[PDB]
């Protein structure tokens, strides 16, 4: 229901920056989406949203597992 | 000797506040403009003149075999009568709290979570809401305050009263895992260019692992939460404690070796046909670390061994080390004791090098 | 008489809605009742009448708990929540207008849902063709390419 | 196969789950959007996790649709959730009521039953109940005959909610809800979005798992032999794309019939610092020795199918309910004998 | 043993191909590999083949059960 | 004469006149569309025949 | 009974949506098509696409 | 009908003392072994009648009772002609002759393993029980090479397991229904079990002459490590220096010398359709075993595969009995898996990717096919 | 066979003697202390010598 | 209605990922479930009364 406290695969504490990552990702996405509706963002063929620099600035290492679990985990309060 | 544990690089993981999004998010979420009190530290260690078994055993111990501390909820700590929230179940919050990385020196600390949402918005519970109720007052925090424990629906509360510190090892429960693997390489084995199509399907090393015996290694391990000022002390303590754990586990099986003449359930000896003696050592709840170290050093001490090997079958939860040698029981026991002493000497040298390298 | 009333009302989701609204407003304790006395007090505050009083008359929805915040509607989450509870109460009470107010609040809640769906986006990204700065359309699919007949037969027709 | 398996996948089965007393419903705590998502995830919430999967042979423990799972991945909450069971009991007529029976109330008290933990005839919320425990005490009409219902299940539960609502016949009944802590167990079925089912055959500690030179280790180890006959190349392509997605911090769309070029994606892997293939130098976790071959390891979306071994397993002794007609044991686990 | 039959209409195999089409693709010839990806008509033909496989697997159990029971009772 | 089963989310349903927040607070799934019948406790979906 | 219904199995939200979009073949007692028609009706028909 | 009296109650029956669970793989179990969870082992009981010859052996079971494993649950006292609970027999000290003790299932007990639908003579087999003491394991674990008896796979399949408790049934289980009797098929008159999947590929990788890294050799330490899990008595490596190199054929011969057989057949690896391309090693395309010594060739499905008539395991069963064949299957499977533990084996997306030139060649071939079709259309 | 048999009966007699001791240590000297004997007698293996 | 000439429609830059927008518009029009609630509402309003 939240970004996990640690990475499921290796146990790195990705949850230390989960809230900061979520907020910064929202702010960054707001600067890349144009006229498309928020629910149509996953359908925009012109969108190119990269979170690599954001995650790196968070101090999270270049680990496939950690970045995957940070960027892909669903937040329950955003759907409920 | 000769400083087996060669140079070590320590690099903490820090938040880059030059990023505008990160800076704004931290400022308006936690009023955070500096680094967190506990940061992950990446430790890269170079080892020379040491078997791969010893270095990998140290890595495995630091991963999930060194004693470590966790936050846990005592039975009845979750106040059913007061926790009105219907989504923050005890299992979920227990999982979140168990895996918060804590750097605790005192195990008598007890924390409480009293979050009451008397507003119409969904309120997020952070680890900064974990207030200490028992033990000496923390001069320095034992966990970062930015973890999202859970969220409360409007008009709902979450009360947990007995969040205490639990001790254990990673191989039992993963919340006791200490070090996550970052790097492992052999610096004495040449590597192919793996960016080409001819070598992209191969590992990269120019020797087969079935014939190579690397003695120069680089080990990279990340520790999840160490205090920002006392990083070197924390890393030194971790490495020393891993060395002590390995030494104690080896001495535990050494004590079995000293009583080979006395009937021991762990140690069984035979004399089969051709002057050969077979020694079988069965240790319950022993992992691949001790078995691999024992096999490696026995094989080093007895290059002419008839057979040495071990099996840590996932079921039966035990390590069974089998040694067959053209010798007698007494001479075999002396050889195995010498191998044990070699292991202990190597890891004591490692402890000394840790002491004299990380200040 | 009171037992059936209590089991019917305590399991009514309307009771839980009014109870959580009262808890937000602070009119009842934030915890679930632990003694029968405070359970009766919660029933009195949430329903607006004592269980004995309810069994006397017929009206039920008129005295249900109303928010003490007085949230001037005409920051956003609290207004949405309180207006939603007020409209739920008005629907139960069969308010005069309701429908127009319901439509207006549904428009506002659609806007708030737009904002929440913005909060739920995880980024998309499209792989672009370097030659054409659009979604990559290069494929390894088969192309017909009618071939010369010499690829199947020789100069002698075999 | 995926159309079938995607509908049995554990996840957020309902957003109003705490308000419902549902039988055999599993709520999986953590769900991830696939790194390679499709158009369907715009309309239904994704169910599953982006597990790191190494496609290799590890001790022969993943043969014939078996999978080696990371024990740490299980402990951290991977596919963990809550299983809910309901217990609805009704008063047959006015000659029955809810309460705690006593020795004088016995006439038929169940042998080996507890009959404790009953407060006002019901076990309170938050109480662990074991196989012999009596949940909901009911007596008919010694002066009374016991009609209480026993727990009976081998797996212990926790009383999550208990109510006393009136029925359609204006009578009060039971409806206790039992909560089960369900981590991923050995024998729990898992599947990818390409229809590749997998039974968890072995759980390994963190130190025992294989790891790459850069420290990457898998949550699951999938036998490469599951690929050739099945030709589930979509799973391989998804792994390859998600490897670059993770390093790029992006969530690429992988909807069917979209323009796809495996060669271009493999080249895209090289631009992220990885090899042309997704193969990396890995070391054996148990021995610390590198494999001679680079191993294809990367993020693959996996789904926990709601076929729990704890619900399917059954063992019975030489005694239990028998059919009154044939004298044979009753049918199945549900009847507690057969 | 035969190609895709024109069952969509009289002389049509799919809505994607014309009536009395003579190209091999209209009758189930798939020119693309799995790694290259299938087009919609190719995927429809492949789904027809796979559904045939699934139907045969499903009814194999029942037919084998019938024949096996009859043979057992004839030979036991 | 009698009662007639009501499809969840239909015009005769009570959740039809409630907002997403109100549906959330009364134990309904705010994001579910409905389309099923609540009969004898269970939920029943009338499929397309 | 000409009503095609099933229990709402809430395995997930995809299960619910697919249940609401499920088209069921008609069932009749007298014949039920227990001939070569049995495997004809279970095939992907050319009229299905779209 | 099926649910009627005859078929449901007379021809079949519901039974007591039986268990069912999902089956998963366990390569550390022998082919004639089954992994039994301990919780099931304390539910199903074996009826041992107390006599003078077994009183000493059965006394620990009586003392453990219901509190510790291995224990017991019920005792049928002969003097009272009735069953006694173990918690009420705290004053009996010992057991009398003629008493019947219902003890827990222990490792080495025989069990009937069955997978439905039961279509073959091997659909029910008898395995030696290996009790899994991990409380978190609830599955029936079995060797992947034993799946051929039941046509089983580890994707959700459930199997029934019941432990014979009576003496006659146990005698019959260990004498008549053991899976060693089903190694040779009654249907095809050939072997049923063999190497499968990882074991076949591992045998090929271990017995091949060359790797991409050069000659397929290992040092003494890794040659010894191949025999760690074979569960056999290890061969002698005392005549090998630590720097000595051993090829996979040498260790395979070390294993197969225990059951010397003669084998001479071309492997599955050598296929004529592949011969124009590739470059087949001449030492890999003619598998020869002389008196248990692997001289040349690779081991693959033709030699070690399951169901391979004339394979090495069929010959081992013909000359030394099917129990030796099952033991050899387990040993060679352990050898192959331990080899792959170092060699590594994987499949990637690039494994199935043609080069652009090869893609053009494939396109040209399909163009030629479509051109012939178009010529027929023009006709 | 004989040496494996002799050690087998020796072991069974030793285990029987130890557990017969343990049951006596239930009535004589209470359970809580006796359950503490077994607890730290098992982590050194024994429990049956 | 006299539509414009088909020769002047600019479509070469249309990608297959842009047609997902058309599919999304179709789904929004349908709602993926809306037909069943619409049919039940029709039954309630006109079907049963008639
Ligand atoms: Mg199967
Ligand atoms: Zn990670």
């Amino acid at each position: 229901m939240l970004i996990p406290v640690v990475c499921f695969t290796c146990g790195f504490p990705i949850g230390t920056y989960a809230a900061i990552f979520d907020k910064a990702r929202t702010e960054y996405i707001k600067t890349k989406m144009g006229g498309t509706l928020p629910q149509n963002i996953p359908l925009d063929a012109s969108l190119q949203i990269e979170l690599k620099d954001l995650i790196t600035a968070l101090g999270i290492p270049m680990r496939v597992c950690c970045r995957t679990h940070l960027i892909t985990t669903l937040d329950y309060r955003k759907y409920y | 000797m000769e400083k087996i544990f060669q140079n070590v690089e320590i690099k903490p993981f820090l938040i880059d506040f030059s990023n505008l999004f990160i800076k704004n998010a931290a400022k308006k979420l936690f009023q955070l403009e500096e680094q967190l009190p506990l940061v992950p530290v990446n430790v890269v260690m170079d080892f020379k003149g040491i078997s791969r078994a010893a270095v990998h055993g140290l890595s495995r111990v630091l991963q999930d075999e060194i004693p470590n501390y966790m936050l846990d909820i005592k039975p009845g700590g979750y106040k059913i009568e007061d926790s009105t929230d219907l989504f923050m179940t005890e299992q979920f919050i227990r999982n979140r709290i168990n895996f918060i990385p804590i750097y605790a020196k005192n195990e008598t600390l007890v924390f409480a979570l009293r979050s009451l949402n008397n507003s119409c918005e969904v309120k997020t519970i952070y680890s900064r809401d974990l207030i200490q109720v028992a033990g000496p007052k923390l001069k320095y925090p034992i966990f970062n305050p930015t973890f999202e424990i859970g969220f409360l629906q409007p008009g709902k509360s979450l009360i947990i009263e007995d969040i205490y510190i639990k001790k254990g090892i990673g191989r039992k429960h993963a919340a006791f895992n200490l070090a996550v693997k970052t790097h492992f390489s052999h610096l004495d084995i040449e590597q192919y260019p793996t960016d080409k199509k001819e070598y992209m399907a191969l590992s990269g090393y120019k020797q087969s692992s079935m014939t190579s015996d690397p003695r120069h290694h680089r080990l990279g391990l990340c520790f999840p939460a160490v205090p920002l000022p006392h990083i070197n002390q924390a890393v030194r303590t971790y490495l020393k404690n891993a060395c002590r754990i390995i030494i104690g586990r080896i001495q535990s099986i050494q004590k079995i070796y000293e009583n080979f003449e006395e009937p021991q359930p762990e140690l069984v000896l035979f004399s089969m046909d051709e002057e050969k003696t077979k020694a079988i050592i069965t240790i319950k709840d022993e992992t691949h670390t001790i078995g691999n170290l024992l096999k490696t050093y026995i094989y080093e001490m007895i290059p002419d061994i008839s057979f040495v090997g071990y099996q840590c079958v996932p079921h039966k939860q035990e390590m069974v080390l089998t040694i067959i040698h053209k010798a007698s029981q007494e001479d075999l026991i002396t050889l195995l004791e010498k191998s044990i002493q070699n292991i202990i000497q190597t890891f004591q040298i490692l402890e000394k090098n840790v002491d004299e390298l990380i200040a | 008489d009171t037992k059936v009333l209590l089991t019917e009302i305590l399991l009514d989701p309307m009771y839980d809605y009014a109870a959580t609204v009262a808890r937000i407003d602070g009119s009842i304790p934030m915890h679930k009742p632990r003694t029968p006395k405070e359970a009766e007090y919660e029933f009195k505050t949430v329903i607006g009448r004592t269980p004995a009083e309810l069994l006397s008359q017929k009206e039920f929805y008129d005295k249900i708990y109303t928010s003490k915040y007085r949230p001037d509607f005409t920051k956003t989450s609290t207004l949405i929540y309180l207006r939603a509870y007020e409209l739920f109460l008005k629907y139960l009470q069969n308010a005069p207008n309701f429908n127009s107010e319901l439509a207006e609040f549904k428009t506002y809640e659609n806007a708030y849902g737009e904002q929440k769906a913005l909060l739920a986006q995880q980024g998309f990204y499209n792989i672009f063709d370097p030659n054409t700065g659009r979604a990559d359309q290069r494929t390894r699919l088969f192309e017909y390419k009618r071939l010369p007949i010499s690829t199947l037969y020789d100069e002698r027709g075999l | 196969y995926e159309t079938n398996q995607g509908r049995q996948t554990g996840g957020w089965y309902c957003f109003s789950w705490p308000y419902r007393v549902d039988m055999n419903r599993f709520f999986q705590f953590y769900n991830e959007m696939p790194l390679v998502k499709t158009i369907a995830h715009n309309y239904v919430i994704p169910n599953g996790l982006n597990t790191i999967v190494a496609y290799m042979i590890y001790g022969g423990y993943n043969q014939e649709d078996s999978v080696i799972v990371s024990q740490s991945f299980i402990d951290r909450g991977g596919f963990a959730g809550t299983f809910y069971r309901e217990e609805k009991v009704e008063l047959e007529s006015d000659i029955e009521s809810f309460g705690k029976p006593d020795p004088l109330i016995t006439k038929n008290l169940k042998p080996g039953a507890n009959y404790e933990k009953l407060v006002d005839g019901f076990v309170p919320v938050g109480t662990v109940v074991k196989k012999g425990d009596i949940i909901i005490g009911k007596v008919a009409k010694n002066k009374y005959i016991d009609r209480s219902v026993m727990y009976g299940f081998d797996e212990p539960a926790v009383v999550d909610a208990v109510m006393r609502p009136h029925g359609p016949n204006d009578e009060i009944f039971g409806l206790m809800r039992l909560r089960y802590e369900r981590n991923l167990n050995i024998g729990d079925k898992m599947s990818s979005r390409s229809g590749n089912k997998g039974i968890a055959a072995l759980a390994l500690p963190t130190s025992d798992m294989p790891f790459t030179e850069d420290g990457l280790q898998p949550d699951l180890i999938v036998n490469p032999h599951s690929h050739p006959s099945r030709m589930t190349n979509g799973q391989m392509i998804e792994t390859t794309v998600g490897l670059a997605n993770a390093l790029q911090g992006v969530v690429t769309d992988g909807t069917a019939f979209l323009p796809i070029n495996v060669q271009l994606l493999s080249e895209r892997l090289a631009q992220e610092g990885l090899r042309f293939n997704g193969c990396q130098k890995m070391f054996n976790g148990q021995t610390g020795e590198y494999f001679d071959a680079a191993i294809f390891i990367g993020p693959t979306y996996h789904q926990r199918l709601q076929k729990f071994v704890l619900d399917d397993r059954y063992a019975v002794a030489s005694y239990g309910p028998t059919d009154a007609l044939t004298g044979q044991p009753l049918d199945g686990k549900r009847s507690h004998g057969g | 043993t035969q190609r895709i039959q024109p069952q969509f209409s009289f002389g049509r195999t799919l809505v994607y191909y014309p009536r009395f089409a003579l190209e091999a693709q209209a009758y189930g010839f798939i020119c693309n590999s799995y790694i290259a990806g299938l087009t919609s008509p190719e995927f429809i033909f492949g789904e027809m083949n796979g559904r045939f496989d699934l139907i045969n697997k499903a009814l194999s159990t029942s037919s084998t059960g019938y024949a096996n029971r009859k043979a057992i009772f004839g030979l036991q | 004469v009698s009662t007639f089963p009501i499809m969840r989310g239909s015009n005769r349903c009570h959740t039809h006149h409630l907002s997403k927040t109100a549906k959330k607070e009364i134990g309904e799934d705010p994001n579910e569309p409905g389309g099923y019948f609540i009969a004898r406790g269970g939920e029943w979906v009338v499929d397309l025949l | 009974n000409r009503v095609s219904t099933q229990s709402l199995e809430r395995k997930n939200l995809l299960n619910t949506i697919s249940a609401l979009r499920t088209v069921n073949t008609h069932n009749t007692t007298n014949a039920s098509k227990q001939t070569e028609r049995a495997d004809m009706m279970r095939r992907v028909h050319a009229s299905y696409p779209g | 009908r099926k649910e009627g009296r005859i078929r449901k109650s007379l021809l079949g029956s519901q039974v007591w003392s039986i268990s069912r669970s999902t089956i998963c793989g366990n390569s550390d179990l022998h082919l004639d072994e089954v992994g039994y969870p301990i919780s099931f082992a304390r539910t199903l009981q074996v009826a041992e009648t107390v006599q003078h010859y077994n009183i000493n052996r059965l006394m620990p079971y009586f003392l453990n009772g219901k509190r510790q494993y291995p224990g017991c649950s019920r005792v049928y006292k002969q003097i009272t002609q009735s069953v006694h609970d173990i918690e009420g027999l705290k004053q009996d000290f010992r057991l009398e002759v003629g008493d019947i003790l219902y003890r827990d299932v222990v490792t080495g007990d025989v069990a009937f393993f069955n997978r439905q639908p039961s279509l073959e003579r091997s659909s029910i087999g008898v395995h030696r029980i290996v009790v899994l003491e991990n409380p978190k394991i609830s599955t029936f674990q079995m060797n992947v090479s034993a799946c051929a008896w039941y046509n089983a796979d580890f994707d959700g399949d459930q199997m029934n397991l019941w432990v014979p408790w009576s003496v006659m049934s146990r005698v019959e289980a260990e004498l008549l229904c053991s899976v060693r009797n089903w190694f040779i098929s009654t249907k095809s008159s050939g072997p049923v079990n063999g190497q499968v999947q990882d074991s076949t590929v591992g045998s090929f990788l271990l017995t091949r002459t060359n790797t991409p890294m050069g000659k397929n050799v290992m040092n003494k330490l890794h040659a010894m490590g191949l025999f760690q899990t074979t569960q056999t008595d290890p061969p002698c490596f005392a005549n090998y220096s630590p720097t000595d190199l051993l090829d996979g054929k040498s260790v395979v011969s070390m294993l197969l010398r225990q059951t010397p057989i003669n084998y001479q057949r071309a492997p599955t690896w050598y296929s004529e359709v592949y011969a124009p391309y590739m470059h087949y090693n001449k030492q890999d395309i003619s598998t020869q075993i002389r008196n248990g010594e692997l001289i040349e060739g690779v081991l693959d499905k033709k030699a070690v595969g399951a169901g391979s008539s004339g394979g090495i395991y069929h010959l081992i069963s013909r000359r030394y009995g099917p129990q030796q064949a099952l033991k050899m299957i387990f040993a060679t499977q352990q050898l192959a898996l331990n080899y792959v533990r170092n060699a590594g084996f994987t499949v990637s997306t690039a494994d199935m990717l043609l080069t652009p030139e090869a893609h053009q060649e494939v396109q040209e071939i399909i163009n030629e096919l479509l051109l012939e079709s178009e010529e027929i259309n023009n006709r | 066979q004989m040496i494996l048999q002799q050690v087998d009966m020796k072991l069974t007699e030793v285990i029987t003697q130890a557990r017969q001791y343990f049951k006596i240590m239930e009535e004589k000297i209470g359970r809580v202390q006796s359950d503490a004997i077994r607890e730290i007698l098992t982590m050194e293996g024994k429990v049956d010598d | 209605i006299t539509y414009g000439p088909i020769e002047t429609v600019d479509n070469e830059e249309l990608t297959e990922a842009d047609m997902l927008s058309f599919i999304s518009a179709a789904v929004n029009s349908t709602g993926l479930i809306g037909y069943n609630i619409k049919s039940f509402d029709d039954l309630m309003d006109n079907g049963i009364p008639q």
